[PDB]
């Protein structure tokens, strides 16, 4: 590109990194709802894949990303704790 | 207004303006009984004939009243099945404004508020009225009825796409999925929400909902 | 005694069985002579039935009955400022409308509460009766009579244990004022009750963020004075012993950023309490933890009020709410607008944490977009999790269309129309749709001019203008003036800045003349063209396609488009020629809107707009004739008719137009003027200098049913247009144009009433000062 | 009079929803399938036909 | 030219002007405007045959009762308030007692002046605003104020010695009830509609009598200037309700002995079973105490704004805030002298005290009247 402005497109649902202190793979939604709450993404079919993703565009190159998951089983109980970075 | 007249004659008078179609007239000698004889028995009667006015005089706000007041003035009759059509009949008519449905701009990306307010009087005819004529009319305008909000919902996860919120891309897909199945477009979402995967690169995830583009492809 | 039956007469509301169950002597049951007195009662516990009288023809039954029900109409009478249904609104506060059961005995009850209204309102000197007008089949008409003597008025505010206040610059910080002199005159006034309340804590205020943290109202004695209109009040305060701000200790959920809530609680220690400052501080964290996601930022101060210094200590106790509270948003009032095109004009996003000023700043590029009635929204706060907040964006849209009029006399006569439509965004798409043009038996013109402002989603403006004016200005055929001019300018405009934003566009000006007039000023531009032709006469054609670049910039910082009100946008434009340009020209055009509330309610605000351009030649040429600047009239200069502003063209020594009409198109001609002939028609000069000063002006005898989107503002609509070109060489014999001096002016007032197709603004000016020829039509109306 | 696309008939609205058709729905496979029916939008369907549009009657 | 732009109700003037015997004022000192066009609960002294004249502006007199000869002058304006020389604004009437002539401000402040010279040999701030004149009585200063507190302050130098809040009304609902001290006891009315009796000595309640209806939840009448301050004469106490509902009613119980609960009764006498009034239509009545049987009654005045009437020169005299004088006879009604001595409209009643019969009107001021 040859543009010398732009926005930046800007959306959160991260999860910090006292959030990820907070919980360990093995502690339940619940458990992991008292400590980070809801996601805003969940498997939607499956297991409870609680993805916590952060998407963010600051300015024309480059991109920033956090896309955290959380495959908790079916009995709640986290089995992965996916902090992935962006891309 | 008021023509004042013997309460049938008043209602004769109410009767022929709906037979000439002059609603205006006929509102008006409709009007001449529920003010002079609310207590009048067939007041029911001409708040059906003033739905058969109104809306046919293009007064469907004014039907709409209408449609509530013989559902506040008859919580129970059989023709509320008539009403309870007419009831979604006018919230699907509260929506046409301007013309583009035309241009095929039309209100399916529009304000859908009217439109859900009509799915609900459409199926409140169909289940609280599974009896009528009317029914299987208010289920053939609800088949069109999830599919103005499906391309209104098609039009936010547009939106977004645009957007590229791809967090918020997969809900609208979502709600477009829990909502309607039996929608093509929300089959259409369905690359979008695996879409909005790939560019928060969950291709697995997407991979799933590959396999249900690969069982969706049917 | 046994009811065989009931005789049910004269009832009118209730039906003759549901008489029969309020009837304990109802058919079948046993009747006693207690049961006939309790008929009485129980029909009259009805409220439907007037008299009652419960007999029986031995035992059967018949109960004669008058009735209470329907009223028939209700009138009213002498209630010339106050609205009937307010009145109604106390008889519908008293159950009772057109239509109802009429008690007889509640007749002074309505006009108790028409009094109590009356009491209420801000009087108590006016008299009230329902008349009992009675109609048949019992029917009656509540007339309702109206003697208004005066409102109550406010005349004296004595305050004790105010001691460091005068309680007369009390008064002139209060919204409770009196005294229009002939020394400053600030309007009539009178009393309201809801005026005490917010002058207490106008007071409240006043004493709080001087330090007086003691502050404290005792309490207010309003006379009751035997005048009726006399309104003394006897406020008892106690002033409060000013405290000094000594410090904060806030604490609580601070969320993290407690260093950034400590730089909004920056104080002096020792500074005079100012606890409004420590409630916007409050506010302050309100707005950081809010745009920090959480929407319920529980901040509650304390001031540890010391006393021993005359001091406030300030516990504060914070609580975030969550941060990703915006799970998703929804949008409605869009029925004839997509949704994503509004959607497009908002900033915060779904599957974030909130930003408390991004629904706010989205909401402010929708103040600005300006096709709405009110931007609003609903922030549904949605239970089950501190995650999810759904942002129901529920606003009201404006209307579409916009005409414009302009007319000879058409539809007797031969078709000749001025029209134009603009569709304010067409169907809410993206398309901001803006087309005019004129058919004539003296032109035939087209244009265009639309923007998708979105085709790309940067904000490209796609704004493509087109046009083809053939313009023949017939006299038999073609003889005087016809110029068939045509072509392209396609625009765009990019994001800048979110207040800067650059334009560009490529202009194709293709015009065709022929017969040009013997006016001077066209011919010296002519002359610079390189053509030299017959000044005498109208025999000379001009074909030229000129090629120019198109440029400029807006600021973008300004309240609305809809009704904007604060700040300023410089708008630049400017135009060059290029190379195969068929003339080398260029023109530059410079206009203001700055917006300062001298009144910061908005009722009077200055709205400056000027005009300002120059343009001329690029090398070798000039700019051209017609494009050079206007004014007065049809302009923001008005009082005046179309196009006084400006250098006024003489006509050379002429002989023929090619076909001169019977003494009629004179141009200087055989026929008629065999001379110079002078016009006063500013035919335009190559400097822009107009400026008018408009004022906002609220509006005292119209409602705010349609007050609100409309405004009348007054002006001084003054200017001057020159052609630096317009030489004095033999101009000598003409007026002379070469300066900033050729000072118009007109004033008066503007009527910007808002149609159903928009704002439609007709105005009166007056010309006190006219520089060389200005042509007046003093009443102006315009869109 | 003369025109592409009917020039006297541009109204706003048409009776699409008397035309209206349901559409392709879920073939999903297992564990991948969504409640999609969750949402009234799957339209709560009883019958009893009579008549349609215009040849409904106004009482 | 203003004869479409306004609006107002009807009101009645002066009917049946007679002064077969000619009614005249003995001077006519006028002491600047007096209490004013505002509102002020002030009003002058005719005692000792020094008209102890004032106004509201500060400059408080001594006029001579032969002429309005000036004996002494003050200035009560407030030099050192907020606003650099204020004027007095003066609540409370001229009550002149002893070396005190005791004042109370709208400053909050009685101040009692010295009966000399006029300068203030006690000055002392109350609590509210005087609602009552100041009745200035064994050692103490009763006032019922806008606070209703019943105050008592040692009148040689003020200091309180009580400040009861007795029955004060939902707003300030104008109606002095004048504190009248008698019979060991502090008989004051009350504008809720009641009266009461408290103890003169310590300000103890001896009852609070509720008469009849007041202003709020029970609308009534806002320019009845009704005498709620019982005149009292014996264990039978009189007084009006706040609505203008006159009742006799006992001294040490509250309970009625007759009453007059009935129309809007504004000002009142008891001259024996001689009861004059000024109704609120200003229709002048008889009435005992023996009931409030009716001994006569004249509308002659009709919708006036009186003073109070007083039986002067044998005729019972009523002025009115138009500032007509009325000379009504003691028995039914016959104007005998009817005086336009004032257009500025008596706000106070008439002094008929030292020869003479004194009133300072708002701008009608200090007007002895003979006839």
């Amino acid at each position: 590109e040859r543009v010398v402005y732009r926005p930046d497109i800007n959306q959160g649902n991260y999860l910090t990194a006292n959030d990820v202190s907070k919980i360990r793979v093995g502690m339940t939604q619940q458990q992991v709802a008292y400590a980070l709450g809801t996601p805003l993404m969940s498997d939607p079919f499956g297991t409870n894949t609680w993805f916590y993703v952060f998407r963010q565009q600051p300015g024309h190159e480059g991109v920033t990303q956090q896309t955290l998951t959380l495959t908790f089983n079916s009995s709640g109980v986290l089995t992965n704790i996916d902090n992935k970075p962006a891309l | 207004e008021v023509p004042d007249n013997p309460p049938n004659e008043i209602y004769a008078t109410a009767q022929q303006k709906l037979q000439d179609g002059n609603w205006r007239q006929a509102i008006t000698q409709l009007e001449a009984l529920d003010n002079r004889y609310p207590f009048g028995p067939y007041s029911q009667q001409v708040q059906l004939d003033l739905i058969y006015a109104y809306y046919k005089n293009a007064d469907l706000p004014l039907a709409q009243a209408a449609i509530d007041r013989f559902i506040r003035l008859n919580p129970t009759h059989p023709n509320i099945d008539y009403v309870m059509y007419m009831r979604g009949l006018t919230n699907m008519a509260l929506d046409d404004s301007a013309l583009q449905g035309f241009f095929g701009v039309d209100r399916s990306d529009r304000d859908p508020q009217h439109a859900r307010a009509a799915f609900s009087d459409f199926s409140k005819l169909v289940r609280g009225y599974p009896n009528s004529q009317y029914t299987t009319d208010a289920t053939k305008r609800l088949v069109f009825l999830k599919d103005r909000l499906a391309k209104y919902e098609y039009s936010v996860a547009e939106y977004y796409t645009e957007r590229g919120a791809w967090v918020a891309v997969v809900n609208r897909v979502e709600g477009m999925l829990r909502d309607y199945p039996d929608t093509q477009a929300t089959r259409d979402a369905l690359p979008l929400m695996e879409n909005a995967y790939r560019q928060m690169q969950m291709n697995a995830q997407a991979e799933k909902v590959a396999k249900i583009i690969a069982a969706n492809s049917s | 005694f046994v009811v065989k039956d009931i005789h049910f007469e004269g009832l009118q509301r209730v039906a003759v069985g549901a008489a029969l169950l309020s009837m304990p002597v109802r058919t079948g049951d046993t009747v006693n002579d207690e049961d006939i007195s309790n008929t009485i009662r129980a029909l009259f516990a009805t409220g439907n039935f007037e008299d009652v009288r419960v007999l029986r023809d031995g035992d059967t039954l018949l109960v004669q009955v008058k009735e209470r029900p329907t009223i028939a109409s209700i009138t009213f009478s002498g209630n010339k400022s106050v609205k009937d249904d307010m009145l109604k609104q106390n008889l519908e506060a008293s159950g009772v409308r057109v239509g109802e059961s009429l008690d007889r005995t509640t007749i002074a009850d309505i006009e108790k509460g028409l009094e109590d209204f009356y009491y209420s309102v801000g009087k108590y000197s006016a008299s009230v009766k329902a008349v009992v007008t009675p109609l048949p089949r019992n029917r009656v008409d509540l007339k309702l009579v109206f003697q208004e003597g005066v409102s109550a008025e406010i005349q004296q505010i004595n305050i004790v244990g105010n001691h460091a206040f005068t309680t007369d610059e009390l008064i002139s910080h209060f919204q409770l004022r009196d005294e229009v002199p002939w020394w400053n005159v600030v309007g009539d006034r009178k009393y309201q009750k809801q005026k005490l309340a917010g002058d207490l804590e106008t007071l409240r205020s006043y004493y709080l963020d001087r330090g007086y943290a003691r502050f404290n109202i005792d309490s207010t004695q309003v006379s009751l004075t035997p005048d009726k209109k006399g309104i003394y009040v006897t406020v008892n305060i106690t002033e409060g012993d000013q405290y000094k701000l000594s410090g904060v200790e806030v604490s609580g959920n601070l969320a993290g950023h407690s260093a950034e809530i400590e730089q909004l609680t920056k104080i002096e220690p020792g500074e005079l309490y100012n606890g409004t400052k420590v409630t916007k501080m409050e506010d302050d964290i309100k707005k950081l933890l809010g745009r920090y996601g959480y929407a319920y930022p529980r901040v509650q101060s304390m001031p540890e009020i010391n006393d021993a210094d005359k001091t406030v200590k300030l516990r504060v106790n914070v609580d975030a709410g969550n941060r990703f509270y915006v799970r998703k948003i929804r949008f409605e009032g869009n029925d004839t607008s997509k949704d994503a095109v509004l959607r497009r004009e908002m900033r915060q996003m779904e599957g974030a944490w909130l930003g408390s000023d991004l629904v706010d700043q989205g909401k402010e590029r929708l103040n600005r977009l300006g096709f709405f009635e009110t931007v609003d929204t609903d922030t549904q706060r949605v239970p089950g999790s501190p995650d999810q907040v759904d942002v129901v964006y529920k606003v009201k849209e404006r209307n579409t269309g916009s005409f414009n009029f302009g007319i000879g006399y058409g539809t007797e006569s031969g078709v000749s129309f001025q029209a134009g439509v603009q569709q304010d965004n067409w169907l809410g798409t993206g398309y901001a749709v803006g087309i005019n043009g004129t058919k004539n038996d003296y032109q035939t013109y087209a244009e265009l001019s639309v923007t998708n402002p979105y085709f790309t989603v940067d904000g490209v403006s796609l704004g493509g203008r087109l046009f083809y004016n053939d313009f023949q200005a017939d006299d038999a055929d073609l003889s005087d003036y016809t110029n068939k001019s045509y072509g392209t300018d396609v625009t765009l405009g990019f994001p800048i800045n979110e207040y800067n934003s650059l334009r560009a566009g490529l202009g194709y000006v293709h015009n065709s003349l022929s017969n040009m007039q013997p006016q001077v000023a066209m011919w010296r531009y002519l002359y610079s063209m390189g053509e030299h032709p017959s000044t005498s006469d109208q025999d000379n054609s001009f074909k030229t396609d000129d090629f120019t670049f198109n440029y400029g910039w807006t600021y973008n910082k300004l309240d609305r488009g809809y009704f904007p009100t604060d700040g300023s946008r410089v708008n630049l434009t400017g135009k060059v020629t290029i190379p195969g340009s068929d003339n080398e020209y260029y023109k530059v055009t410079l206009d203001t809107a700055t917006y300062v509330p001298i009144d910061d309610d908005h009722k009077w605000v200055v709205l400056g707009r000027t005009r300002w351009g120059y343009g001329d030649g690029l090398g070798g040429k000039e700019m051209p004739f017609y494009e050079n600047f206007y004014a007065g009239g049809s302009s923001t200069v008005r009082g005046f008719q179309s196009n006084t502003i400006g250098p006024k063209a003489v006509y050379f020594p002429h002989q023929a137009s090619n076909y001169d009409p019977d003494y009629d198109y004179e141009c200087a001609t055989q026929d008629g003027a065999k001379d110079l002939c002078k016009s006063d028609d500013a035919v335009g000069g190559n400097a822009m200098a107009v400026a008018s000063l408009e004022f906002i002006t609220p509006t005292p005898f119209i409602s705010d049913k349609y007050a609100n989107s409309v405004r009348t503002s007054f002006f001084w609509d003054m200017g001057t247009v020159w052609d630096t070109n317009w030489d004095s060489s033999q101009y000598s014999g003409y007026p002379d144009y070469s300066d900033p001096s050729n000072i118009r002016m007109s004033a008066g007032i503007a009527l910007q009433w808002m149609s159903p197709l928009g704002p439609l603004v007709f105005s009166y000016a007056q010309p006190f000062k006219k520089y060389d020829g200005d042509k007046a039509e003093q009443f102006q109306f315009n869109i | 009079c003369s025109s592409d696309s009917r020039y006297k008939r541009q109204v706003s609205g048409d009776e699409a929803y008397l035309e209206a058709a349901p559409l392709a729905e879920l073939h999903a496979p297992a564990g991948m399938i969504l409640p999609v029916t969750s949402g009234d939008y799957a339209i709560p369907v009883t019958n009893g036909s009579g008549a349609v549009g215009k040849a409904l009657d106004i009482r | 030219l203003f004869n479409s732009e306004e609006d107002v109700v009807k009101m009645s003037p002066l009917p049946t002007v007679e002064n077969q015997f000619t009614p005249t004022t003995a001077w006519s000192t006028s002491v600047g405007s007096g209490i004013g066009n505002f509102y002020s609960n002030l009003h002058p002294a005719l005692a000792d045959n020094v008209v102890y004249a004032a106004d509201r502006a500060g400059l408080v007199k001594a006029l001579n009762a032969d002429d309005g000869k000036e004996i002494w002058s003050v200035s009560l304006a407030e030099k050192d308030g907020w606003f650099s020389k204020e004027p007095a604004l003066l609540s409370g009437g001229v009550t002149v007692s002893g070396g005190h002539v005791y004042i109370g401000s709208e400053k909050a402040q009685v101040y009692a002046l010295n009966t000399s010279d006029g300068t203030v040999a006690w000055q002392t701030k109350v609590a509210g605003e005087a609602l009552s004149r100041p009745v200035v009585s064994d050692g103490l200063v009763l006032i019922h104020t806008s606070n209703g507190q019943l105050q008592a302050l040692n009148e040689a130098d003020g200091a309180v010695k009580w400040t009861v809040n007795l029955d004060m009304p939902s707003l300030s609902l104008r109606g002095e009830s004048a504190p009248t001290t008698a019979f060991g006891a502090a008989v004051v009315g009350g504008d809720n509609g009641r009266v009461s009796a408290v103890l003169m000595e310590q300000g103890q309640m001896i009852w609070q009598q509720r008469i009849s209806q007041a202003t709020g939840s029970t609308e009534i009448d806002r320019l009845s200037d009704v005498d709620t301050t019982p005149v009292v004469v014996n264990g039978v106490v009189f007084a009006l309700a706040y609505n203008g509902n006159l009742t006799a009613l006992d001294l040490r119980s509250g309970q009625i002995m007759w009453k007059r609960e009935l129309g809007s009764v504004n000002d009142f006498i008891v001259d024996g079973n001689r009861i004059y009034l000024v109704d609120q239509n200003d229709r002048v009545m008889a009435l005992t105490i023996d009931g409030g049987v009716t001994l006569w009654t004249q509308s002659d005045l009709l919708h006036r704004l009186l003073t109070s009437p007083v039986l002067y020169n044998g005729n019972l005299v009523v002025g009115d805030s138009e500032g007509y004088l009325h000379w009504i006879n003691v028995e039914d009604g016959r104007f005998v002298a009817q005086q336009k001595v004032d257009s500025s409209g008596f706000q106070t009643e008439p002094v008929a005290a030292d020869g003479k019969l004194l009133i300072q009107a708002k701008d009608g001021t200090v007007y002895s009247i003979t006839r």
